RNA sequence: AAUUGAAGAGUUUGAUCAUGGCUCAGAUUGAACGCUGGCGGCAGGCCUAACACAUGCAAGUCGAACGGUAACAGGAAGAAGCUUGCUUCUUUGCUGACGAGUGGCGGACGGGUGAGUAAUGUCUGGGAAACUGCCUGAUGGAGGGGGAUAACUACUGGAAACGGUAGCUAAUACCGCAUAACGUCGCAAGACCAAAGAGGGGGCCUCUUGCCAUCGGAUGUGCCCAGAUGGGAUUAGCUAGUAGGUGGGGUAACGGCUCACCUAGGCGACGAUCCCUAGCUGGUCUGAGAGGAUGACCAGCCACACUGGAACUGAGACACGGUCCAGACUCCUACGGGAGGCAGCAGUGGGGAAUAUUGCACAAUGGGCGCAAGCCUGAUGCAGCCAUGCCGCGUGUAUGAAGAAGGCCUUCGGGUUGUAAAGUACUUUCAGCGGGGAGGAAGGGAGUAAAGUUAAUACCUUUGCUCAUUGACGUUACCCGCAGAAGAAGCACCGGCUAACUCCGUGCCAGCAGCCGCGGUAAUACGGAGGGUGCAAGCGUUAAUCGGAAUUACUGGGCGUAAAGCGCACGCAGGCGGUUUGUUAAGUCAGAUGUGAAAUCCCCGGGCUCAACCUGGGAACUGCAUCUGAUACUGGCAAG
């Protein structure tokens, strides 16, 4: 129900950083991020376009750390909800909790955040929440939990996101461990490199 | 019967048939009654088995062996044919 | 007869009734002519646990429908007990 | 109003009775073209007015026999 | 706001285009099987033998209808050891009560199953000739008598089951009589028809409740019609109560429902009859849709209750746990004769690929009886079992180069498994252990005060007010502490379709395989490994449905040569119909009204920490009927 393997693995497969590691350090120094895992790693053996939507999709989940049936869901409700079905799952995607909370920095990675989540450190309007896919909505105030604002994590976390481009869709008060969500995030708000029309094209098959 | 109401229902409406079977035979002969006279064409016999009926078969509705629409058959029925006769 | 009484709907622990109006002789969850109203006796603050359609209420018991208890306390609760 | 159908005489051979063919015009449930349709109906002629031909109005009533369920109206126009 | 909706690929050939079948990728399920398996929530769980069934339980209740008193728990009248307290007494329907019995109501519900049924069914919409317990509105009545009969007693028959005889006794059991219309019959005059008491209180009265009649309501049910609702024409004729009429009978009611007579009809290629199959619907799955497939759970209708048949009682049954008969089977027997029906809930055997506990509780909702208290309730609420589905969560999180050891490959340089381990620093969800602790408990019972009733401050009824209490689940949800990464990962695949490649082992063998195919020494296709890909507490396989299949083509295909124009023609039924005017308003179109159950689907919200689930309003239910309009087109009619 968790994908609990190799991180690098991931992101030297899709050929690119996923961001499942805290980026202290540059992921070339951890790993050839250029090569695919294993013996035959590099050769590169031409992708299918069912590969390629494939890749495309796995690349997602694995950004998000979502499964397969999970994922599917969110797909079935993002084609669901008016409007642009590959930008609603990506909203949908935005509004899980674990990473609302790697978002406003509170955890290094959104595996971090979703450990937080779990182990009941986290409160949405003043309520414990540790699920980690609660669809955080646009007002709603996460914190961390006063038992868990002594970890040595959760500020090595907001130093380590201190060095990231700030999402502007939300409000962190580093001081207070207190984060609003003011908004949904819109697509220029998120990568331009995730080319969702592939994903929604893969379901529609 | 393995209930022990419906032991003692064999018992009652056993007893209700008995007595329901005599009242049904009664009312029935007197009607038979008024069938014979009509038949034999003797109207004023007919009108008298006529009036020993209708209290009877009016009786026996209001007590619900009969409905009370049979009693009006009955009545309307044997009036009509006595009265088609002379 | 015809009665008034509450139909468990809702799930396993967690009871919702609906007020229906019925013969008496069908199945609580079954055959009903009318409902007039639900129950929600673990409603949260904030929302509406009863409501009754008191206008049809008083047209079926002015037409010989009898009332469950349960159904008479919500009806006087509806009025401020 | 009153509730009546139209249709020709078929059978006039029963005594106080006829049959009645009614016709409807309806749209194939598949293929969209209206086709005709018959109902045969039971009616009872009192007076035995009908002939086989004619055109009549019809109505439903109570049973008048095992088959027999409609009435006589009118003859709208005779044969 | 509530229709955001539509993908192909492989394979015929030396190659090509077309045609065309086969096959695959998807979604789904009451699934089963193989490998594996942590937790929870919600749901689901004999699809086969409508096979046979051990055992327990699934329908009682009312003493405020009645005679009563078996038992008890006492209040009285009279009684023995030996603790000066005391049993033990013995009696007594006096009292609370209550076994058996009469009587009332219930047992026609609730629950099960899908055998039969292709139309006495079901669905949608109309309808007329009906009955309807309990509930409810109105108007009146509610007098005065009688004969019995259980129970009980005595005797008596039978192994038993079950009886027989005689004598007592009661009623809200039963039956006359009286009374008798706005009831029934009758054109009318007339004639005729009922009933029951019981409880509480009181200086017979009053209150409550029940009883009878009639007409209403409501609910339920019976009946009728039209359209719809599988397959087969290598089933084309079927039918004599048959079709209709008249009269008698019959039913609650119309009706060949039945009978007598008369007429000779009735059904059928718009598919009768016969044969095969089948419970129907809301819906469910699939699909862009139109369709196709389907009818498990939930809800509506129907049918059935060992098999065949029958009626009785009753408001209602031709009656799952009633009666009678017959049959098969099982059992008891003293051999004469008797007993039984899980397709209620558990459960057993059996059949099967396969489907669970002989559980807890009436606390809640509902049902029966009761004035109530309450009793009953395998309905139901819960619990148990099972990864059967859906959903949620966990199995750790950082950091870590030594790019360690081993494995595997190697062109012998190295590459890879690899930040993965280890090491280091953290976090404790869930599981375990301790404590805390909601909500489903609304009522009901006692007193109390007012009314509101009366002769009455009384009974009783409504309100408030006080008291003490009511939870099967249950060690509830949930919350808070404790210890420590500890207790938690598998399954299929890697030739193309199709994401994922190499070594050794084998040598047309062993084997694989959905299709195309692979294997005969240099196999990404067999087998093991390393590596990888996809899913993940599941993963695969099989079965089965729709899709892809525009491959039955209505939407939406073809027929010169690929399959396909009858050898040719005439022609009935049928389909279709040049042009103008009038009329009609059937089709068609517009609006409205009624209906189209709820659930489900969809949209918007709301509740469970989320989700699944639950849930409030809407939309929708594309249909049908009726009414009112329109008149271009189609149809009818009239004139051209
Ligand atoms: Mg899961
Ligand atoms: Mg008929
Ligand atoms: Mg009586
Ligand atoms: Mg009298
Ligand atoms: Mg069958
Ligand atoms: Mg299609
Ligand atoms: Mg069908
Ligand atoms: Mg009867
Ligand atoms: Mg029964
Ligand atoms: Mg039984
Ligand atoms: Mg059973
Ligand atoms: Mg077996
Ligand atoms: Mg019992
Ligand atoms: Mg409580
Ligand atoms: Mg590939
Ligand atoms: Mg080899
Ligand atoms: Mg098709
Ligand atoms: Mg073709
Ligand atoms: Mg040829
Ligand atoms: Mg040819
Ligand atoms: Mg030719
Ligand atoms: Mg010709
Ligand atoms: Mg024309
Ligand atoms: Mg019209
Ligand atoms: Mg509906
Ligand atoms: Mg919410
Ligand atoms: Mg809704
Ligand atoms: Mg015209």
């Amino acid at each position: 129900a968790r994908y609990l393997g190799p991180k690098l693995k991931l992101s030297r497969r899709e050929g690119t950083d996923l961001f499942l590691k805290s980026g202290v350090r540059a992921i070339d120094t951890k790993c050839k991020i250029e090569q695919a895992p294993g013996q035959h790693g590099a050769r590169k053996p031409r992708l299918s376009d069912y590969g390629v939507q494939l890749r495309e999709k796995q690349k997602v989940r694995r950004i998000y750390g979502v499964l397969e049936r999970q994922f599917r869901n969110y797909y079935k409700e993002a084609a669901r909800l008016k409007g642009n079905t590959g930008e609603n799952l990506l909203a949908l995607l935005e509004g899980r909790l674990d990473n609302v909370v790697y978002r406003m920095g509170f955890g290094a990675t959104r595996a971090e955040a979703r450990q937080l989540v779990s182990h009941k450190a986290i409160m949405v309007n003043g309520r414990v929440v540790n699920i980690a896919s609660y669809q955080v909505s646009p007002n709603d105030v996460v914190s961390i939990r006063e038992k868990a604002k002594k970890q040595s994590r959760v500020k090595a976390a907001l130093e380590l996101a201190e060095q990231r481009e700030k999402p502007t869709w939300l409000e962190v008060d580093a001081g207070k461990m207190e984060g609003t969500f003011k908004r949904k995030p819109e697509r220029s708000d998120l990568s331009a490199d995730i080319n969702e029309h592939l994903i929604v094209e893969l379901y529609s098959k | 019967a393995n209930i022990k109401s419906a032991k003692k229902r064999a018992i009652q409406s056993e007893k209700a048939r008995k007595h329901n079977a005599s009242r049904r035979s009664m009312m029935r002969t007197f009607i038979k009654k008024v069938y014979a006279a009509i038949e034999a064409g003797d109207k004023a016999a007919a009108q008298k088995a006529f009036n020993e009926m209708q209290p009877i078969v009016d009786r026996q509705a209001a007590k619900g062996l009969i409905h009370k629409n049979k009693a009006a058959r009955h009545k309307a029925n044997l009036t009509a044919q006595i009265n088609k006769l002379a | 007869m015809v009665t008034i009484r509450l139909a468990r709907h809702g799930a396993k622990k967690r009871p919702f009734y609906q007020v229906v109006v019925a013969d008496s002789r069908n199945a609580r969850n079954g055959r009903f002519i009318e409902r007039v109203g639900f129950f929600n006796p673990i409603a949260s603050e904030k929302e509406e646990g009863t409501r009754l359609d008191l206008d049809r209420i008083a047209h079926w018991v002015g037409q010989g429908a009898t009332i469950s208890d349960r159904v008479a306390a919500l009806i006087k609760e509806v009025n401020k007990a | 109003k009153i509730r009546t159908l139209q249709g020709r005489v078929v059978s006039d051979k029963m005594e106080k009775s006829i049959v009645v063919a009614i016709e409807r015009f309806v749209k194939h449930p598949i293929y969209g073209k209206f086709i005709k349709r018959t109902t045969k109906l039971h009616v009872h002629d009192e007076n035995n007015e009908c002939g086989i031909g004619d055109v009549v109005e019809i109505r439903e009533c109570r049973p008048l026999s095992k088959t027999k369920s409609w009435t006589l109206v009118r003859v709208v126009e005779k044969a």
